[PDB]
């Protein structure tokens, strides 16, 4: 299902396929369904050379077509346009193009991708995002090492090696900064990583468990989950501060804090009740209220960017799945259907999750669709891959 | 086979069962290998562990149980540990073991031993140079520290052993071996020298001290054809053993010869061909006299690398009237294989 | 007869080994949540060590 | 287990340990089975590959350690090879095999040889066809050429062996052994014959040269219970020891009698009750004479099919008097077993 | 090495290799622990099954086999199996075992015996409660049933042994041993009494029956750093041999000192020193005599769990006047190690 749409091939071998990068991540998002290449009634290069009528019987009102032409300074120029088919064939919905390094040629293309989706869905586009994770490779002496992609498993980099456990990341809202756990001391640590100069701030340093935190949306408050007490609980560091203050107070577990909107309560998971649920809490005023009531279990929640649903990890009856669970009414769906669903990040437009499965042994993440209908695997990698966490807005 | 390979380190269980039969004319006293069921099974290990990239220790072992044997007190007869060692390869200067091994004149005399079942006579156990002994300390180089591709030398330095009998005795020794292989052909050179203990000074045959073995191997292995041919000679370093006197020693000189020549087809077969002959020169009362002289002709079946099945039909030349006490009959055998 | 087979000559050795590591192989995860079973749990191990000791200590009582 | 699997080839190392320990009055000389600790772990290995989709090859081999004895001279005393054979398994003709195994009579007499400790005293060891022995190839077809469902038929051909003792030595012999399974029920005929050497003639007892044995048996085993009922008759091939003589040799004639009735329960439990008798005939110069005549009582609990435990008690009946100085007392085994 | 863990059953294959050497003065008759090569491998295979979540039962065998002997009549001189037992674990109550295992006295000699190759020398082997026997009965609580941590205690049953030597032979006999271990600091102490056969009593040496043994330790291991002093003091329970009279028998009284201080560093090594000392008292003809009076000092390269190296130096302080022959000469080894 989705609303079925033309991509057609883009105007020149070309040194990058833009129209199946368009399809792909037109496809991502749930929202489309870019007509099979093999099945396009034509492969116009130009908005007047588009026949709306043979796009229209086939169900499609609306066609992307461009242009990729090379630069005298070995540069690109990549350009589409949006050419009606429905109710005011040939008319030009929205148009662009610009000038990009080879290696930001799938950055022309995912341009290009975030207008449309937008121009058709009103809904800013996220696929110019990236995703963090960490990747087991197989060398001796630093077998950790936190990374970056983009979210379709294209264009890796490597941000940090360690020898010993990281997990957990956390953007901050400007995505200059990685928060994650290390042990290059010797035991867990907590710290912030600034990504442009790879300067790494010492966060926290606790008596045993030092894990999970996350970034408030508006940028001045770190959460995260300390053990010392005896349990997990949570804290909060002021950033400008560094000053931390104890929200929750037990002899429960208590650990993977996430963010509302208001950059004032956090969900999280505990096992307070028995069964791992999840719960929500004011950051000042600390009393946790249980929202999951619904199956038998879930975990590891992040909450949407408009506060109105909720992404986690769900069991019920034995089956473990990537679940969505809306905040004012209780209502469940579940939206995966891998084994082994873990860490999910929802995109900063609420569109699609990130997730670790049993994919490739544990080496492959992979992508579900907010709404259900899209699922695929990442590029594999060349390790075990863990702790996926969708970025912001970039 | 390979059961734990894991945390660097990998074990390979190697083990099998042969049930082996020897046929001759009469009781087979003079018959050249014997007579009846030789059913035995041997049971080893080895392991390595990559300390460093260029650092890696190694360890094998390996043992033989005899099954012929009864239940009564001969239980044990037959029954030993053949090789149990440690050391240690480096990534290109070499490598360097100790324990019980084979010695470095083995590695020359490896070309002829082919053989189904029989072969290798020449390669006595607990001797000094030819055969598998324990308290040897070996370095060997690859390739020249990698300089020169296929041509790999070894040094050994044996340490003395005094046992009961001279047979099994020995002391300080110094032996070296070279090994080119190069297209498909190979060759190699070694040479082995040690002092005789008193004790071996007191058998009645042999004469001196300086109990010396050497050996030459060339060879052609490929396209499912084996050819190779050792020549060794030695002094005051051979057993010897006279039925007629009852009475034992070693040879105050000695030559040896062997050829092997086999091909293999595609579909499990494997037949074998093999001359030998052993001259004893200087023998105490005996002058020069032959051990070992005859011909092989054989076969072997292989169903697959864990089971085989092969026979060996030895055409023994020796004479009856042979001064001392040789068997100068013929010889069979038949057996049956399987090994993991 | 047969000791021929194989027997490679020069230095010993076979194939790769499974992991890099002399001593620490696994898969991954450290800072452990304490769950035991967790994508954030690091043991990953169970029945550590069940059965009883077997006279613990060198236990080479004489020599050889 | 199964420690390797691949390659169309599979090998399973089988292993276990027995904790036991005999009780009976006195320093248990006369005790039917002794006293003291009798504690002893097995281990061995089995291994099978699929030559071809019709043509499978296998081999197997046991051995037995002994706990029981000291680390000093007599650490060895009883530790031996049962079992070292190898052979190949056709589709449907059948399978035949070579190596260390055990007799067709033994075929029969399993019936007999399910108790706990004791049980099978008739199929000794080293002996003829009864039990294994070394130097036997059998040829073993199933279901008939799977004409006939549960009915199977093996042969046997027995090399000739010439050991040191009569006790261990044979001739050469043929054998066969039938056995039809049908609905539970469990019917089987085995007879052997061989020639006895000139040891075995030597010796004081016994007299003739075709030794000989023969065995009948019956069963019904289902529904947690295993009836068995195995007669069997042999000439010149039992042995036999007198201590008053101090004199060893062979029965011209037994007669052998055993009964086995055994009940099994959800909750890892099984009794066993067991009858036994022999009584040789036409001995030298001591007439007609029981060799053994007793019942077993006894249990056993299994904890799962790695773990168990079990007791034994024998009611040995042969009295004090008998011409053979034969043990006249009874008898107790209590055991406890881990098995992988 | 783990190569089954299936079923709720794990199966724990443990074996390594040693290549070892002895150097010492002279041809090493007088040596403290002898001269020359001394190289071995150990097998053994450890077992557990979980039978149900309170209760599971274990199954341990082990054995040695020496390299240093040579492949005639000697191959099996010195072979042997060290451990072979089973045994269950209850959760809480505790748990019983039987076979061949370590004495509870060895429980308290532990601490000593941790040097790399020499050691423990008091701590003889098929002695009362000292040295791992067979024919124990043990019953083990960890914790006292979890009441209080760290705080463990054991009792033993010893089944007699009428073996053909007083030196390996046995009675009836019982032991206890309590170990409390707190924050790392750990202390125990054991106690064991039997009764001498009558080829003790009757050995030349030696007089009484109650043949008591008893040791008390102290320790300290943390930081890599090993502490530990064991004193302990037995009655006619330690062998003796005299060479001048060549003649052997137990020890009327003995005290025992053992003293070990070792360091560890996080780069693979482990400087070892350690004091030993042990005097015989009311000895037949020889009053009281000093049988080990000695230092160590060594040390031991850890490649890897699975590699390592060491080397000891024995500085044997007793003197050549010593009235039972004892070897009066220092001593030193040399190994290298492969394990899995």
């Amino acid at each position: 299902s989705g609303r079925p749409i033309g991509v057609v091939p883009f105007q020149w071998a070309a040194p990058e396929d833009i129209g199946g990068i368009v399809a792909a991540d037109l496809r991502n998002s749930g929202k489309f369904n870019p007509l099979d290449r093999a099945r396009l009634p034509q492969q116009p290069g130009s908005a007047q050379e588009v026949q709306p009528a043979a796009w229209s019987a086939l169900g499609i009102d609306a066609v992307v077509v461009g242009q990729v032409t090379p630069n005298p300074d070995g540069s690109y120029n990549v350009a589409y346009q949006l050419v009606d088919t429905g109710g005011a064939p040939g008319t030009v919905l929205a148009q662009n193009s610009y000038k990009v390094n080879k290696q930001w040629l799938r950055y022309a293309g995912h341009t290009a991708s975030d207008e449309v989706f937008e121009k058709l869905t009103g809904i800013k586009g996220a696929f110019r995002t990236r995703i963090a994770y960490v990747v087991q490779t197989n060398g001796g002496q630093f077998p950790y090492e936190l990374r970056v992609s983009d979210y379709d498993g294209y264009n890796q980099f490597v941000v940090h090696r360690s020898p010993q456990c990281l997990m957990s990341p956390a953007w901050s809202p400007d995505g200059s900064k990685l928060a994650y756990v290390t042990f290059e001391s010797g035991r867990s640590a907590l710290v912030i990583q600034t990504l442009a100069n790879g300067a790494v701030r010492q966060v926290a340093s606790f008596p045993r468990h030092n894990g999970a935190p996350a970034f408030s949306p508006d940028g001045s408050k770190l959460a995260f989950a300390l053990s010392k007490t005896g349990s997990l609980n949570l804290y909060v560091m002021d950033l400008a501060s560094g000053q931390i203050r104890q929200v929750t107070d037990g002899r429960s577990n208590n650990t993977e804090p996430t963010w509302f909107p208001d950059s004032q309560n956090l969900a999280f998971t505990s096992d307070q009740a028995g069964r791992p649920q999840v719960y929500k809490v004011n950051i000042n005023g600390g009393a946790p209220q249980r929202i999951t009531w619904e199956g038998s279990q879930n975990q590891d929640a992040d909450v949407s960017s408009d506060g109105k649903f909720m992404v986690m990890v769900s069991s019920n009856g034995g089956q473990q799945h990537i679940a969505k669970q809306d905040l004012a009414t209780g209502g469940v769906q579940v939206l995966s259907s891998t084994f082994l669903d873990e860490t999910p990040s929802l995109a900063p437009n609420g569109t699609m999750v990130i997730y670790s499965s049993s994919q490739g042994m544990g080496s492959v993440l992979n992508l579900v669709s907010t709404d259900g209908r899209f699922k695929a695997r990442l590029p594999a990698t060349d390790g075990q891959v863990k702790f996926p966490a969708w970025s912001p807005y970039l | 086979a390979e059961i734990y390979n894991k945390d660097g380190n990998k074990v390979d269980l190697y083990g099998k069962a042969v049930g082996l039969h020897y046929f001759s004319k009469g009781n087979g006293e003079n018959s050249y290998g014997g007579n009846g069921d030789m059913t035995y099974a041997r049971l080893g290990f080895k392991g390595e562990t990559q300390i460093n990239s260029d650092l890696t220790g190694y360890g094998q072992w390996e043992y033989n149980f005899q099954g012929n044997n009864s239940e009564g007190a001969d239980a044990q007869t037959g029954n030993k540990t053949r090789l149990a060692f440690a050391g240690l390869k480096y990534a290109d200067v070499g490598s360097f073991d100790y324990g019980r091994n084979y010695g470095v004149v083995y590695d020359a005399l490896g070309y002829t031993d082919m053989l189904p079942e029989f072969g290798g006579d020449t390669a006595y156990s607990d001797d000094f140079f030819v055969g598998r002994v324990g308290g040897v300390a070996t370095y060997r180089n690859s390739n020249f520290f990698g300089l020169v591709d296929g041509l790999n030398f070894a040094v050994q330095y044996l340490g003395k052993n005094e046992r009961d009998t001279a047979r099994r005795s020995n002391g300080d020794g110094v032996g070296g071996s070279i090994s080119y292989e190069y297209e498909g052909f190979g060759i190699v050179g070694a040479y082995g020298a040690a002092d005789r203990t008193n004790l071996q000074e007191a058998q009645p045959l042999g004469n001196g001290k300086k109990a010396e073995q050497w050996a030459t191997g060339l060879k052609y292995d490929a396209n499912n054809i084996y050819l190779a041919a050792n020549y060794g000679e030695t002094r005051n370093a051979t057993p010897i053993t006279n039925k007629f006197t009852n009475t034992s020693g070693f040879a105050n000189k000695t030559q040896d010869v062997l050829l092997v020549a086999q091909y293999q087809f595609d579909f499990g077969l494997r037949p074998s061909i093999a001359y030998t002959k052993s001259k004893a020169k200087d023998v105490e009362g005996i002058g020069d006299v032959d051990l070992v002289n005859y011909f092989e002709v054989g076969a072997t079946y292989y169903f697959n690398k864990n089971m085989s099945t092969y026979v060996d039909y030895i055409i023994n030349q020796i004479d009856s009237d042979n001064k001392l006490g040789v068997g100068s009959d013929d010889t069979v055998a038949v057996g049956i294989v399987y090994q993991f | 007869g047969g000791d021929g087979r194989g027997h490679n000559t020069g230095a010993h050795s076979t194939s790769g080994n499974i992991n890099g590591g002399p001593t620490g192989i696994g898969v991954s995860g450290g800072c452990s949540d304490g769950s035991g079973w967790s994508s954030e749990n690091n043991p990953w191990g169970g029945g550590s060590g069940s059965g009883i000791h077997w006279g613990g200590g060198s236990g080479r009582g004489n020599g050889g």
